[PDB]
């Protein structure tokens, strides 16, 4: 009776309830059922009628639509893009809602559940044709890096932990995470957004380790990072292909997505074989198949070529089967002594493949 | 389209116009807002809700940007980050609601000691009368010279004066409160008698290192003061206008000095 | 930075005032002249394209660096020779034949992840030895997906 807006809680709800409940089912029985579409658009009408065009454009803006606030995953971006732990960001949500009253940031199991999408491990696809020693279940994330090895008082001591994905899952996860840039290259290279032509992926991998990252008479400890990065997409087109996806920066940080980490050595050679061995098995395995998913509307197919590069100099003496770094016969590539190379200087050719390798050892 | 809801609809139009005239007398705005919050208050979509209620309240999208300094500090940021959180939500938003930096560094320089003007009714003998003054070292022109005998310990200070006339102004509000809810005016002068305790504590090593393993023990120590007691007395008695709820915690022990030794 | 900044033509002038001889300024003079001039190759990201005049010079321009360490300087590469300086010399355009660029192929991707390492373990933890990689190793894909960094480079109209 002195106004809605002075009135409280549930004044307003009585004094013009029933009002309220008449044109409400009255429109709910005249429009098919439903009160707040309709509802909304008169008011609109009936703002937006007195000049007043601001406040009801911002307004449909906001509804059916962006604006004030901000998507779940505009601020687990800026979450993690600060590093800001879990607890502060919580302060700052809290006290950002009580000085402005509009609600901005997300909360945290808003967060969790909008982060979910973005892991590996969320998104069907068919392996075609199968893959051998690999579980099909499409709903993996972390597992344990040992794979389970037994480790008791009567074997091995093992001593190290180790997190890892598998493969194919943190491969279609990042073949998801980026669907923008690849419709963005078929739109832009005057193709068909309606293309499922098996693409080409050709993708670099990187081992090194980070020794000495200990915290505390100082004993150390190492760790070894085994990561990856999409390199090049193409598609072959009719008689030729053409590329999707080049990068601007190959060698960036912030384009290097980790696979697996260990706390080991690069030169405690046991634990690091028995660790990766699963990897080098799937990443043979998925060497001959198509991968199938669908990539925003019609399913797409995958092949895969890998170069593993980004290993430095010692590790690639160390894993592909030569010796110690102080030989005799120094280059990677060619077979020359090192004494050789002093008389003939530029004058050979790359002659080391790997399964010659296997046959010479 | 517009004219497709305003056609189809005009029964409500007038059917609410009318009832409005005649429920309070035409306020067609009012009851039309209160029955669209109404209409989506009921979808447990709250959030819609009260942003209908700050945009028809005409709530303001930015902030202050001194509570801008309390959110920075109080996360423990840097200002390369604090670009980073404005320029994301200026892009995204499209209003600009968190502050640039110029704006952190001149509220900043509202709060610290060396900015309002203050004076003594005696005139303090060797206490310096600028009222400009804030950070100095705490060396007092200390010469550490290789004639001298050898000192090393860094030493950062404000006065004591400057900081104590901060740390009163500061707490304006609640010297206000207490003088409205104690019964009192605004326009009540003093003399106000402060009770100031003081402490200083070393705080153990403060330092490590990545480098040569086994560092060194860099030990240091702080001098500091604490506002809390404010008592006025008029009338015939004396009135504890500001006590401090507590004392002992990390939220009250204002700092004087820094100076990395042993105690 | 010390490797960039060890390299110019005026270290060279700065290392001449404190060597007599002529014969030591012009070799050296022509070391990190020839050394600057086939530099690029290797370094960039698409030298096929982007720097590709000195890509068929690299034969001629190693031929001669390679036979002017020989004669001037067969006190030291006559019988030791390092590894790294016949990589360079003599599978340069053989790889970049072969593979395009080199590089884009490099370790430098991977191995400054050692601060994003180092402060995820500092500030993002649980310490208990099992997941305090497994958080750890969510934060750091968290980070280096595509679809979060093209919200943070929104300020780019
Ligand atoms: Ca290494
Ligand atoms: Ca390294
Ligand atoms: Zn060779």
């Amino acid at each position: 009776r002195q106004h809605l807006l002075s009135l409280t809680r549930r004044a307003q709800k009585h004094r013009l309830r029933e009002l309220k409940i008449q044109v409400k089912e009255f429109a709910d029985k005249e429009e098919g059922g439903d009160v707040k579409a309709v509802c909304l658009t008169l008011f609109l009408l009936a703002l937006r009628a007195r000049n007043e065009h601001r406040q009801a454009d911002e307004l449909e803006a906001i509804m059916q639509g962006r604006g004030s606030g901000l998507q779940p995953a505009v601020c687990l971006a800026i979450r993690v893009n600060t590093f800001l732990s879990c607890s502060q960001y919580h302060k700052m949500y809290r006290t950002v809602k009580a000085i402005t009253g509009r609600q901005i940031f997300q909360p945290l199991h808003a967060l969790r559940n909008a982060e979910k999408v973005l892991l590996p491990g969320y998104h069907p696809f068919e392996w075609q044709p199968p893959l051998k020693n690999v579980s099909s279940r499409t709903d993996v994330g972390i597992i344990d890096g040992l794979s389970g090895l037994a480790s008791s008082v009567d074997e091995y001591p093992v001593d190290t932990i180790a997190k890892r994905f598998r493969y194919d899952s943190a491969l279609v996860s990042a073949l998801m995470d980026m669907e923008e840039d690849i419709l963005e290259g078929m739109r832009s290279q005057d193709l068909d957004d309606y293309l499922n032509g098996p693409f080409t992926v050709v993708v670099k991998e990187s081992c090194d380790g980070m020794g000495d990252v200990s915290e505390k008479p100082a004993v150390p400890e190492k760790a070894v990072r085994f990561s990856f990065t999409v390199m090049r997409i193409t598609i072959e087109h009719g008689s030729q292909n053409v590329k999707v996806f080049e990068e601007p920066k190959p060698n960036s940080e912030l384009c290097c997505k980790p696979l697996c980490l260990m706390l080991a050595d690069e030169s405690d050679h046991e634990t690091l074989t028995a660790i990766l061995s699963p990897l080098i098995a799937e990443r043979e395995a998925m060497k001959s198949s198509e991968l199938t998913l669908e990539m925003g509307g019609i399913p797409r197919t995958f092949k895969f070529i890998f170069r593993g590069t980004g290993y430095d100099e010692k590790l690639v003496r160390e894993v592909e089967g030569l010796e110690a770094s102080g030989s005799v016969y120094i280059c990677t590539l060619c077979d020359t002594t090192r004494l050789e190379a002093s008389q003939n200087l530029v004058f050979h050719s790359i002659t080391r493949s790997h399964a010659e390798n296997l046959q010479r050892y | 389209t517009r004219r497709a809801q305003k056609h189809r609809l005009r029964e409500l139009k007038i059917q609410v116009k009318e009832f409005a005239d005649k429920e309070e007398g035409g306020d067609v705005k009012a009851v039309c807002l209160t029955l669209f919050l109404l209409a989506l208050r009921a979808r447990n979509e709250h959030r819609q809700a009260d942003e209908l209620e700050a945009i028809m309240q005409g709530r303001g999208s930015g902030l202050q940007p001194a509570v801008c300094l309390a959110i920075r500090v109080n996360t423990f940021l840097s200002c390369s980050q604090y670009h980073k959180m404005y320029r994301t939500v200026k892009a995204i938003t499209g209003r600009q609601i968190f502050q640039p930096l110029h704006a952190l560094r001149n509220a900043e320089k509202v709060l610290l000691p060396g900015y309002h003007p203050f004076e003594w009714q005696p005139p303090l003998k060797n206490v310096s009368s600028r009222t400009d003054v804030g950070i100095i070292d705490g060396l007092s022109g200390l010469a550490s010279s290789v004639d001298e005998y050898p000192v090393d310990t860094i030493a950062k200070r404000f006065r004591y004066d400057s900081a104590l006339v901060s740390a009163l102004m500061d707490m304006e509000e609640d010297i206000l409160e207490g003088m409205r809810s104690q019964d009192l005016d605004d326009y009540l002068n003093g003399p106000f008698t402060v009770v100031v305790k003081e402490s200083c504590d070393g705080m153990g090593d403060v330092s490590e290192k990545h480098g040569s393993g086994p560092a060194v023990p860099e030990k240091a120590v702080r001098f500091s003061f604490t506002v809390m007691r404010i008592t006025i007395e008029h009338g015939s008695q004396n009135v504890k206008v500001f006590e401090e709820p507590k004392p002992n915690s990390e939220l009250c022990c204002k700092p004087l000095c820094l100076m990395l030794a042993d105690e | 930075n010390f490797a960039r900044k060890l390299m110019t033509q005026e270290t060279v002038d700065a290392v001449c005032e404190l060597i007599p001889s002529e014969e030591r300024h012009e070799a050296l003079r022509e070391l990190m002249d020839l050394y600057l001039k086939m530099k690029p190759v290797w370094r960039s990201s698409c030298p096929a394209k982007e720097c590709p005049e000195s890509l068929c010079q690299y034969s001629f321009n190693s031929q001669r660096f390679a036979e002017l360490l020989s004669t001037k300087f067969k006190y030291r590469y006559e019988g030791k020779i390092t590894n790294y300086f016949h990589k360079t010399l003599a599978h340069v355009p053989e790889i970049i034949e072969r593979d395009g660029s080199i590089g884009a192929w490099a370790s430098e991707g991977n191995q400054s992840g050692n601060k994003l390492f180092r402060r995820f373990r500092k500030m993002n933890a649980r310490q208990s030895k099992c997941y305090e990689m497994e958080d750890v190793l969510k934060h750091h894909w968290l980070y280096t997906s595509k679809y979060l960094q093209k919200f943070m480079n929104a300020h780019n109209a």
